[PDB]
RNA sequence: AACUGCGAAUGGCUCAUUAAAUCAGUUAUGGUUCCUUUGGUCGCUCGCCACUUGGAUAACUGUGGUAAUUCUAGA
RNA sequence: CGAUCGCACGCCCCCCGUGGCGGCGACGACCCAUUCGAACGUCUGCCCUAUCAACUUUCGAUGGUAGUCGCCGUGCCUACCAUGGUGACCACGGGUGACGGGGAAUCAGGGUUCGAUUCCGGAGAGGGAGCCUGAGAAACGGCUACCACAUCCAAGGAAGGCAGCA
RNA sequence: CGUCGCUACUACCGAUUGGAUGGUUUAGUGAGGCCCUCGGAUCGGCCCCGCCGGGGUGCCCUGGCGGAGCGCUG
RNA sequence: CAUAGCGACGUCGCUUUUUGAUCCUUCGAUGUCGGCUCUUCCUAUCAUUGUGAAGCAGAAUUCACCAAGCGUUGGAUUGUU
RNA sequence: CAUGGUAAUCCUGCUCAGUACGAGAGGAACCGCAGGUUCAGACAUUUGGUGUAUGUGCUUGGCUGAGGAGCCAAUGGGGCGA
RNA sequence: UCUGGGUCGGGGUUUCGUACGUAGCAGAGCAGCUCCCUCGCUGCGAUCUAUUGAAAGUCAGCCCUCGACACAAGGGUUUGU
């Protein structure tokens, strides 16, 4: 029920089992048994030993598109305000775009008439 | 083990200081960016799936 | 606090262990162990955290033909740690200390057993890491 | 404030190393590289956005972790 | 083979009337030249020592061929070849209380000592080594690792380099 | 002039398989960086295409959720 | 300050872990040093338990009593004791 | 249960306490706590040792025509091992 | 006996480490076929990959079977207040 450590073999080590090795360089290992410990101390690669967890996941032994965007009211405009603004589809935007054209034409011609 | 629960759709993230490890063991040995049905945290979390997104060690 | 529990000894009298401090000695030849009442024919042996009397066999000549106190900080014999872990180190090592407990040197190279650390605070402060 | 660009390869200190090595004069790069300045060149090419295309990240709001740092995570 | 930014603001209206033109720049760029340079080369020149006479040549030493690598030329490195290369005109080796020079002291002439030190060039940032970025660094008031020092800790970790001015 | 005797000083030989410190290397181990070959924890686009959808006219201009195409790519 | 602790000059003993003295047993033979191993016993107690005394302030030390339950070690040199 | 044997031993650290005592230097003790040493009686969950389970791989020489399966080398050697 | 306990078998555990065979445009390469093929096909080849955490052993002093098979109310010597 303590921490469960993992071996040379990558197996789960339970309390009261195996040994712990503290090298002088500061790295500390733990081993399940003397088979795993001797394999480590002989500098044998765990990825070349068939019963090792590292081998079985290297060789693959035994083994989506989400998109959601939500509209939120911001600081300066409520959700009611932004929805009405973006739902001016029935010729309301046409009304804005046609008063814009006449205002632009009348202001530009008036600016030409302002000078003499 | 504090929990910085956050809902992106509403902000309003808050820090919850649980003490029952049984609630948290539905999270144990789950990687980041994984979705866990958090029905093991009281009765207020029914129908909730949550995504792990990080944390800090005992040393921060 | 709490006193030190019993551990497997591993290092009899006559064992030459490394010297993990920067005092200028390369090894320590154990000649006796502190607190050993002893028995007929039994060698006094020491584990980690034990104070020993030792003579450096090689190193600076000014340390050589003298008897110094020392404290074992790493041992190559496995010892049980009251919670099932059998810990052993890559090598036997010790540091030269005085009878008051303070270390002659100022640095320790390598890990130090936890039993030795909390028994000698002055070793614990200088320890690079605790095993 | 932060992003971006530049600079931070200069200056200053010291003389340990260094005996055809450094260095001094002389000569070559037709054996090379070169920010920046300046001057050239920028329609020389036939080939349902151009009245201007996309996503994130900063700064910021908010939740913190760590005895601790010009430490940083999530939203 | 510019999707960049300011400065005053104007011209043409036939096709009309809403668009086409416009000046001063700034930022930018592949390439060329120049400038600041850098790098490696050519010739000539160095203190004491033979109680240093033969060195280099496995692991490249000398040269050829063909490549790799570098900004480029070259044994820089690789493979295959040839056995060369340097020395009493002092090689090689050792020492230097040697950074090199412009210079300083002394002065018939010749010379003899000193040049760490403000100018030029070189090297180094406690010792080595390896690199990110950038045009330019093997940079240290950048990083990475080992070694020697040394800092704070709740011992779980974190942080260093005054041969810069004091 | 030399031996001898006394006193200081300076070197020399000398067991100690003496000691210390630079520097150059054989061999073994070898941190770290760089390159190459992998690897693919994750983060996106396309195929969306179960649904309400739709318009030149069930033959979608599509507005969003949603299944998931369990495939093609960065 | 004789007697906390010592004890001269003298004198009384004990022990058989020293060494002598003697020659009783063994010469038709009792295997003659030391070490190693192992058990037990003695106390004239080194430590530990309980005490008394001091020139016992504390600490340490010394003397003495009941007391042999338990313990009394690792090594260099030497054949050594 | 007559009778016989008989067994436990010692130390350190914390606290008491920089306390009592002492001018100062120094410097205790009882209760309590945590542990050791020597000894004793067991035991094998764990760590270690053994290993001819001659268990399972590896391997030298040779031998069965070869593969496969094996065997001999007085336990061939060696790795791991219930 | 509500059977019994054996012997095989099965399962579990566990030990070692991935069996023979087959397949592979895997493989340092080499030797044969070139109307052939426009990049191939016929042999040799340690080794590698998949089948395959496979193969093999496992109570003889391991655990559980209720599967199969036979066998088990039998033998001999004694014993009385
Ligand atoms: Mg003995
Ligand atoms: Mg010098
Ligand atoms: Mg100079
Ligand atoms: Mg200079
Ligand atoms: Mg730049
Ligand atoms: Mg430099
Ligand atoms: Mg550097
Ligand atoms: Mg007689
Ligand atoms: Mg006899
Ligand atoms: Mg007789
Ligand atoms: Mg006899
Ligand atoms: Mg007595
Ligand atoms: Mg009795
Ligand atoms: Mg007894
Ligand atoms: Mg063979
Ligand atoms: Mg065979
Ligand atoms: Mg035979
Ligand atoms: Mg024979
Ligand atoms: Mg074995
Ligand atoms: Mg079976």
């Amino acid at each position: 029920m303590k921490v469960e450590l993992c071996s040379f073999s990558g197996y789960k080590i339970y309390p009261g089992h195996g040994r712990r090795y503290a090298r002088t360089d500061g790295k500390v290992f733990q081993f399940l048994n003397a088979k795993c410990e001797s394999a480590f101390l002989s500098k044998r690669n765990p990825r070349q030993i068939n019963w090792t967890v590292l081998y079985r996941r290297k060789h693959k032994k035994g083994q989506t598109r989400r998109a959601v965007k939500f509209q939120r009211a911001i600081t300066g405009a409520s959700l009611a305000d932004i929805m009405a603004k973006r739902n001016q589809k029935p010729e309301v935007r046409k009304a804005q775009r046609e008063q814009a054209i006449r205002a632009a034409k009348e202001a530009k011609k008036a600016k030409q008439a302002s000078k003499k | 083990m504090k929990l910085n629960i956050s809902f992106p759709a509403t902000g309003c993230q808050k820090l919850i200081e649980v003490d029952d490890e049984r609630k948290l063991r539905t999270f144990y040995e789950k990687r980041m960016a994984t979705e866990v049905a958090a029905d093991a945290l009281g009765e207020e979390w029914k129908g909730y799936v949550v995504r792990i997104s990080g944390g800090n060690d005992k040393q921060g | 606090s709490g006193a030190k529990f019993r551990i497997s000894l591993g290092l009899p009298v006559g064992a030459v262990i490394n010297c993990a401090d920067n005092t200028g000695a390369k090894n320590l030849y154990i000649i006796s162990v502190k607190g050993i009442k002893g028995r007929l024919n039994r060698l006094p042996a020491a584990g980690v955290g034990d104070m020993v009397m030792a003579t450096v066999k090689k190193g600076k000549p000014e340390l050589r033909k003298k008897v110094h106190p020392a404290v074992v900080i790493r041992q190559r014999k496995s010892y049980r740690r009251k919670d099932g872990v059998f810990l052993y180190f890559e090598d036997n090592a010790g540091v030269i200390v005085n009878n008051k407990g303070e270390m002659k040197g100022s640095a320790i190279t390598g890990p130090v057993a936890k039993e030795c650390a909390d028994l000698w605070p002055r070793i614990a402060s200088n320890a690079g890491s605790i095993a």
